[PDB]
């Protein structure tokens, strides 16, 4: 009925901002960084920290 | 701040997590459950929010 306590934490990669870089990989997303950092883990050709699997896309999200 | 909207139940059913995002384009709005948002996508609706055509519905799940 509800998401993690995490989700109000910050970016775990620069704890300054909000989980709003949501990592695309086929049918799922892992939301864990903000938009700034999860960009540089797929310029930097990076997988996913959590599911190691390749990221297609990184999408800015808001939630509203 | 946004952000405490997250432990709010999906907005439609008021049921399930907020874990379906509507993506269009590089932005996405996560206000509905993964369940739901696929509804919408189905019944040829945009987004809830802005109004855009939704080209991809993901299951999200916070780390
Ligand atoms: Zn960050
Ligand atoms: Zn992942
Ligand atoms: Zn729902
Ligand atoms: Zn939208």
């Amino acid at each position: 009925s509800s998401l993690p306590l995490n989700a109000i934490e910050p970016c775990v990669i620069c704890q300054g901002r909000p989980k709003n870089g949501c990592i695309v990989h086929g049918k799922t997303g892992h939301l864990m960084a903000c938009f700034t950092c999860a960009k540089k883990l797929k310029k930097r050709n990076k997988p996913c920290p959590v599911c190691r699997q390749p990221i297609q896309m990184i999408v800015l999200t808001y939630f509203p | 701040e946004d952000c405490q909207n997250l432990l709010k139940p999906c907005s439609l059913c008021e049921k399930r997590p907020r874990d379906g995002n509507i993506i269009h384009g590089r932005t996405g709005h996560l206000v509905t459950c993964f369940h739901c948002a696929r509804r919408l996508k189905k019944a040829g609706a945009s987004c809830p929010i802005c109004k855009k055509e939704i080209q991809l519905v993901i299951k999200v799940f916070i780390a």
